[PDB]
């Protein structure tokens, strides 16, 4: 009756401040009014996005005499949050005949909308604080404040609050003694009708801009209606605890679209249905957390379009790749994949330039991401939660498209002594900057540099309100309101009074400043998160990146090894091929089965952390920077171990060229020569094995792509797991291999492979147990991309560290140190290695190093360590360690650094026994034992050196046997290498025997 | 106004192209590239000429004097060197920037030389011997080009900040804050005397009481619009839209009647700002477009580009 | 035309150079020789760049395509090896082909790739996938020199059998077979359309009914004596002499009017066809000159030699 059919304006549509009259909201707010201009504090319970907030609001601005000031109620909020905000707003605590409480302005009374109100939590024995004084303060009508314990009666003082049904997951029940003297409203979701109805104005409103589209205006809305609906009997909240959906989703999606035709001049049929089906892929299709939900929803959008569109044409609407953007045109228009990659590859090679050196693969996946987050900072207050595990490139993203969009990004520096104070002087830095001399400020968070929970409820009020209250206190206060006159002169506007300033600076703020926070998918965390801070749930868009699918695994395999030669024209195909890749080719080249075999391979780090979990300890969690790292090693690893093959197959055919020309020397002779045959002879002994050398040189060309990516993927994955499973991994990884028909030398042991006996010498000589694992271990501490985590029980990497980097100068250092800082720097500047131990307490500071945030500046790499920005030396390494086994490393820390478990084996266990038994027991025997170990590596040291330089010299000669020099060289070399061969014999016949022997029983 | 048919494609660079300019006198043109390689092409005949190495890193800017016998050029190498152009040897080098310079040129009166850098702030040496002896200093964040007037009395600067400073030489004074741009500041351009009177029809713009109108600039920004201030009163006389990406040069015609720019939407636009009549586009390179220049009594035009290869266009 | 003074005389190889070539678009020359290495070297400042020591055995030839961008070298190993110029790494290795393969060319469509060697038959190779489908046989001994036209329509090839064959590349017929020289041909070239006219007056040639006077090749061979060969009509056209050894290079001047050759004689001579006016002869090494090389718009020549220095000269 009292319902007009309003019209609302072509521009404005979906505006904060606008709602169509419906039955419920006429009669809610006359409800409302009556209760208000009785002074009686009320509550609203209903679903989130029922329309409370808008209701009080309508139902407010006819009361002229009536402000309100807002409220936001989290988990962990206590009578403070209150008392600050009448110390912010109500000044006059004034105390003729009894002490009163009043705000400045005179004969306007004061609405405290308080929403979830229910949230703060109930301690033990069932009591909410800030709700029992609440019922005080409303009951007794005042309350005692602390300073002089006298009683303050409120004037001029309302409270509404907003909430929802206890029903809810994460909501509490009120006490019954509070419900006596506030009235509840219960505010429904709009009904399908009421849907209609409300949003079929705003759709109305909206298709005037293009006179074409007018007899669409009543289809559309229903489709989205009905699309609507699914989405709320589909995705419930019983699932997880961030399935809600609200008309809200509905106005932000008409804001969407009428956004996306606001600068365009003629549009058929066609775009904008693809408008509309891009805006419900950016509202429902994001914040889902598997693909089977989204493979329904993309089924439903496309049904629902299809049906409410019976003449359509469903291919130009409806393509696969619905992208959008408003970098390559001027005007937000829809953009083909392939420009846009291309373009943003360009951008994104400015960028490195710009900041952030890093390189980043552009797959599918990232496009879609980089889109949605250019469309948040957009946004007038646009505030962004990105879900995805550690490491996939939410914190880069965010900075490369802040970047694009000139936001100055600003992160906090966490560190071990950060607290509130810190977190509120950081607060008050963005605000100041943000607020006053206006800038753009893409504030970036982490679920890590979160320490306190006042971190959250801050965060809290500054995204809900817009603006903290009473973090600029005293002396701030003043000193902001002056930066605020300041700043509204230069931009034009004459303001003196106090609130007129905090009110253009709340809006600056509120227009200028996007936070973004980045959260771990942590299972039973998301309902915690939105417990301790609704607003994150609210007035935060959640953008779920999930981890890498194996379609963007197999993308980045490819990019990066486009440089590898993969090709292999006699591939045989095998009769069955297991697929893991969703669009592998069916006849699939080499290349397309070892980034099969790669995919397969960080899909089965993933089973195996599983196993272990189910049946074990710690595990720790999977990244897609462990998939870079791996990809790196095998190309590192391709390029070194090919170069090498290739040089000694160049030095063995020259070496054979040069003794061919000798044997045609001596037998043009033939045709002084003792000598030559004697030679001839000696020498054709080792050329048997040189021509089986050069022979099997194709072979180990043909194995040299699947030794490869088994040894990359060895250490640069199974560097947590003890013996057991890190052979089971390998064997797993083998059995794959041959099943693809890959090529990789087998009965080859990879720490012989990964590392020569040159190398291995000297580590053994640097204290460094005999046994497979430690090998390996130095092998991973040798080549590495992230900085390692050495994770010993017992000390003995730490010694072994020392002395290996002894010579550089190599400096001991811990967290707990409190000179850690500045030996830190002093390596940062001088390039010596560092070794840091107590990981534990880990200091956050080299977060940048770790993950090499350098910058080229000609010449020089340049690193900021918390606030100060210090040149890096190219020779600066720096390792961590602990002493602890069974420990947890924060999260941040998880993924930035490689890992190397010092476990024991049973056979180095044995071996040590052994030796230490034979010490005590048989002396004697033990320093046999000893002294034939070190006197068979010199041999072996002597044999590689006098067989390389052999060929050194052989390839240096370029003329004939007539030098003088080349037949002593070669007889003494044979002479020596005879008699080597002879001591060798000798001490592994009759000496090492006994040896065994003695030591068998 | 150049058109479609371009006259030559000169590609030699291995790097993509920063800056191209025209010697003042003779009928050579220079282009300054990311392989520390200042190639000297002929736009006449479309050859080649001599390049000029010397720089450890990227030039970002090149600039001649008034007589064209001196080339000051700045580097990524936190290097500003300046070039005997008769004899092609670098007579002198002078250091003191804390990150890359990205911006040079040579004051009208031909005795000192201006750079803009990373560091923040703009440095001011003498010709004859190589010493710093003015820095500016105000902007907040990397400052991307510093350009001074016709008669060298004032210069101006543009930043990351998103702001442009019109500073006064004899005083150091931050004359004017001109801050209206939404992103950051690529290019920045004077306006000749002989355009004076036209900007104020354009915009109708009143005279003050000496009859000067007031010196008039322009500012090219990643926002994807060029506006134009008025120095004398620091407001912003009108605006240009139309780039479908991030403006890199922006200049204006010799004869006072349109502007030329040149953004990364691989496009050179010609506009008009006195009846709006021409918006000329030019499908200029296959990759994005780092500078433009147009010869002053000569009709060619001069573009780069990060596709490594130059253009060279006819005006007809 | 090049003339007495070397400007520079770069020597930085271990082993004989083999050949030397310029680089179509950057100012690069490149250098194999038989150190199994690849160095590439600046030779407008006579400066080092980079040294590519992939290769197993001595490279023999080595050829860019038009744009630059790949570069396909042959060596001993019986491997050829495809090197992108962007990243300075092998992208391709194609095996097969068996012996010593003596040459390998880039067809000017720049898919496919043509290589002849000691196994009497010349493959052809996709730069897309590497893998043989088409395999000439004919030539009764070891391929020395393989060249493609302009077009890509046909092929050349000269042998040990002193014959020197012109191959169809579509079906595979042997074009023509002219076998006239006295010793073994070493080296041949295709003529530029530019100098196709010229060889008109230069030889009587007379015109067919399509006008064309008909495509021409060379033929350097170690009877001292260079022919030059019309494939439409299979006959000798002109046989130039004067060269005291072995002819190891013959290639056309840019500009269609002189003939540059590189033989055993330690010396490089520039004659003239048309008139016989010019038998200008240099010494031009110490020892054996291995192959020469004109850059197309630089007056630059570029000769390698076995004493392991390559000299570069300047044409005036
Ligand atoms: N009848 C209506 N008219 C206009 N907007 C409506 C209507 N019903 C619901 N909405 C929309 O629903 C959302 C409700 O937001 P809000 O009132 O803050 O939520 P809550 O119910 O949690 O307080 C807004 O986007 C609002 O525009
Ligand atoms: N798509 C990618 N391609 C290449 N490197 C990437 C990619 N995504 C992230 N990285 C790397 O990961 C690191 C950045 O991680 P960061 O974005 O801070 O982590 P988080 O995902 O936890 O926010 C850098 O080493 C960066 O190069």
């Amino acid at each position: 009756a009292k319902v007009p059919q309003i019209e609302v304006e072509t521009h404005k549509v979906a505006a904060p401040d606008v709602v169509v009259p419906t039955l419920d909201t006429v009669r809610h707010e006359a409800l409302l009014y009556t209760w208000l201009a009785e002074h009686k504090p009320l509550v609203l319970c209903g679903p989130p996005g029922s329309g409370k907030t808008m209701t009080l609001f309508s139902a407010l601005r006819a009361l002229p005499d009536m402000e309100v000031v807002g409220l936001n109620f989290s988990s962990a909020t206590t009578p403070e949050l209150l008392l600050k905000t009448f110390d912010h707003y109500c000044e006059y605590r004034r105390t003729p005949n009894g002490v009163v409480l009043a705000p400045v302005q005179l004969g306007k009374w004061l609405v405290l909308f308080c929403d979830e109100i229910n949230l703060p939590d109930m301690d033990k024995y069932g009591t909410q604080r800030v709700i029992s004084f609440i019922r005080q303060m409303v009951e007794h009508g005042g309350f005692y404040r602390t300073s002089d314990q006298t009683w303050v009666k409120l004037e001029r003082i309302q409270f509404v609050g907003a909430c929802n049904p206890p029903t809810d997951p994460g909501r509490k029940p009120l006490s019954h003694r509070f419900l006596r003297h506030v009235p509840v409203v219960y505010v429904d979701y709009p009904g399908p009708a009421s849907l209609t109805q409300i949003y079929g104005t705003f759709n109305r409103a909206m298709l005037r801009l293009i006179p074409s589209l007018r007899t669409y205006a009543e289809p559309l809305t229903a489709a989205m209606v009905e699309f609507y609906t699914m989405s709320q009997e589909r995705f419930t909240q019983d699932t997880q605890p961030h399935y809600i959906y609200s008309p809200r989703e509905m106005t932000r999606w008409v804001r969407g679209i009428f956004e996306a035709l606001r600068p365009l001049e003629t549009l058929p049929v066609e775009g904008l249905i693809r408008i509309w089906a891009h805006e419900a892929l950016r509202l429902f299709q994001d914040r889902l957390v598997e693909d089977e939900e989204r493979r329904w929803t993309d089924e439903n959008i496309d049904t629902v379009a299809l049906k409410h569109f019976p003449n359509i044409d469903r291919e130009k609407a409806m393509s696969r790749p619905i992208l959008y953007s408003n970098w390559l045109s001027k005007d937000y228009i829809p953009v083909d994949q392939e420009e846009l990659r291309d373009y943003v590859k360009a951008r994104l090679k400015v960028f490195y330039e710009e900041e952030l050196d890093v390189p980043l693969v552009l797959f599918n996946e990232v496009l879609d991401h980089v889109l949605r987050i250019d469309r948040i900072f957009r946004q007038p207050q646009g505030h962004l939660l990105l879900i995805g595990v550690s490491g996939a490139g939410k914190t880069t993203l965010s900075r490369f498209v802040a970047w694009m969009n000139g936001l100055s990004v600003y992160q906090i520096k966490v560190h071990r002594k950060y607290t509130g104070e810190d977190f509120d002087e950081d607060l008050r830095t963005v605000l100041r900057r943000s607020g006053c001399k206006n800038e753009k400020i893409a504030f970036i968070m982490d679920e890590s540099n979160v320490l306190d929970s006042g971190f959250l409820e801050r965060m809290n009020t500054l995204l809900a309100n817009g603006e903290v209250p009473g973090l600029f206190e005293g002396d701030e206060y003043a000193t902001l309101m002056t930066q605020c006159k300041e700043g509204a002169q230069k931009e034009g506007l004459m303001l003196d009074s106090h609130e007129e300033l905090y009110k253009w600076f709340t809006s600056q703020v509120i227009r200028n400043l996007h936070v973004v926070f980045t959260m771990n998918p942590s299972s039973e965390g998301l309902k915690d998160r939105a417990a301790t801070s609704p607003a994150l749930f609210n007035r935060c868009v959640l953008n779920w990146f999930g981890d890498w699918s194996t379609e963007a695994l197999y993308q980045v395999g490819k990019e990066f090894t486009s440089k590898m030669d993969l090709e292999k024209p006699n591939y045989i195909v095998p009769d069955y091929m297991p697929v893991v890749y969703d669009k592998l080719p069916q006849p699939p080249s080499h290349r397309e089965a070892i980034v099969n075999s790669c995919v397969f391979v960080h899909q089965t780090l993933h089973q195996a952390n599983a196993r272990l979990a189910k049946r074990g300890g710690r595990t720790m969690a999977i990244t897609p920077r462990h998939y870079l790292d791996f990809i790196n090693h095998y190309a590192n690893l391709f390029h070194e171990k090919r170069s090498e093959l290739e040089e000694q197959q160049m030095h063995l055919n020259v070496g054979l060229r040069k003794i061919k020309e000798t044997v045609d020397q001596v037998e043009e002779l033939r045709r002084k020569v003792n000598r030559s045959t004697a030679l001839l002879k000696s020498l054709s002994a080792e050329r048997e094995r040189w021509e089986k050398t050069s022979e099997t040189f194709k072979n180990q060309m043909s194995t040299i792509a699947g030794d490869c990516l088994l040894s990359a993927a060895f250490i640069a994955y199974a560097g947590y797991f003890d013996q057991q499973m890190r052979q089971n991994l390998f064997t797993t990884w083998s059995h794959h291999l041959q099943q693809a028909n890959i090529q990789f030398r087998t009965d080859i042991a990879r720490t012989e492979y990964l590392s020569n006996a040159d190398e291995r010498l000297r580590w053994q000589a640097s204290s460094l147990p005999a046994d497979d694992l430690c090998t390996e271990n130095a092998i991973m501490l040798k080549r590495f991309n992230r900085y390692p985590l050495i994770i010993d029980p017992s000390g003995q990497a730490t010694e072994f560290i020392m002395n290996e980097y002894k010579d550089r100068k190599i400096t001991r250092t811990s967290f707990l140190d409190d000179a850690f800082r500045k030996n830190l720097e002093s390596a940062l500047r001088f390039g010596n290695p560092l070794l840091v131990q107590d990981v534990e307490s880990y200091d956050p500071v080299l977060n940048p190093v770790l993950n090499r945030e350098v910058r080229r500046t000609g010449g020089r790499v340049l690193i900021t360590l918390g606030d100060q920005d210090i040149d890096l030396s190219p020779s600066f390494v720096i390792f961590l360690s602990t002493r602890d086994p069974t420990v947890e490393f924060p999260p941040d820390l998880c993924s930035r650094v490689t890992f190397v478990n010092f476990t024991v084996t049973r056979s180095s266990l044995q071996s040590q026994c052994l030796n230490e038994v034979l010490k005590a027991e048989r002396p004697d025997v033990d320093e046999k034992r000893s002294d034939l170990l070190k006197l068979q590596g010199e041999f072996q040291l002597r044999l590689r050196q006098l067989e390389k330089s052999l060929l050194q010299a052989l390839n240096e000669v370029k003329g004939r046997i007539l030098d003088d020099d080349t037949i002593i060289t070669t007889l003494e070399n044979l002479k020596r290498e005879a008699a080597e061969v002879t001591r060798k014999v000798e001490e592994t016949d009759i000496v090492m025997q006994e040896v065994e022997t003695v030591s068998q029983q | 106004i150049p058109r479609p048919p371009e006259k030559y494609a000169l590609s030699g660079h291995r790097s993509p192209v920063t800056r191209v300019i025209f010697h003042p006198v003779f009928s050579v043109m220079v282009s300054a590239s990311e392989d520390a390689t200042i190639k000297v092409w002929d736009y006449e005949t479309g050859d080649f000429e001599r390049t000029l190495k010397g720089h450890t890193d990227s030039v970002q800017d090149i600039s001649f004097d008034h007589s064209g016998k001196l080339l000051a050029s700045c580097s990524a190498d936190m290097t500003i060197k300046l070039w005997d152009f008769q004899g092609f040897e670098c007579i002198r080098t002078m250091h003191g920037h804390d990150h890359n310079v990205s911006s040079v040129a040579i004051m009208p009166n031909g005795d000192h030389i201006v750079s803009a850098s990373r560091d923040k702030t703009i440095k001011m040496w003498e010709v004859q011997t190589g010493y710093c002896v003015k820095t500016f200093t105000g902007h907040r964040e990397w400052v991307r080009m510093v350009r001074p007037n016709q008669d060298g009395t004032l210069i101006a600067s543009c930043s990351n900040d998103q702001t442009v400073r019109v500073w006064v030489v004899a005083t150091k004074e931050c004359k004017a804050e001109l801050r209206e741009h939404e992103h950051v500041v690529e290019c920045i351009s004077w306006a000749p005397e002989s355009s004076y009177s036209s900007i104020s029809e354009a915009t109708g713009s009143e005279t003050k009481k000496s009859g000067k109108p007031g010196p008039f600039l322009l500012s090219g920004s990643r926002d994807k619009t060029i506006k134009m201030w008025d120095v004398s009163t620091g407001m912003c006389l009108m605006t240009l839209v139309g780039h479908d990406n991030w403006v890199r040069g922006v200049l204006f015609h010799s004869g006072g009647k349109f502007i030329l720019s040149c953004a990364d939407d691989k496009t050179l636009r010609v506009w008009d700002y006195k009846n709006k009549r021409c918006m000329k586009t030019l499908n200029a390179h296959e990759h994005f477009v780092t500078s433009l220049d147009f010869h002053k009594t000569a009709p060619y035009v001069v573009t780069g580009s990060v596709d490594q290869t130059v253009k060279v266009w006819e005006c007809r």
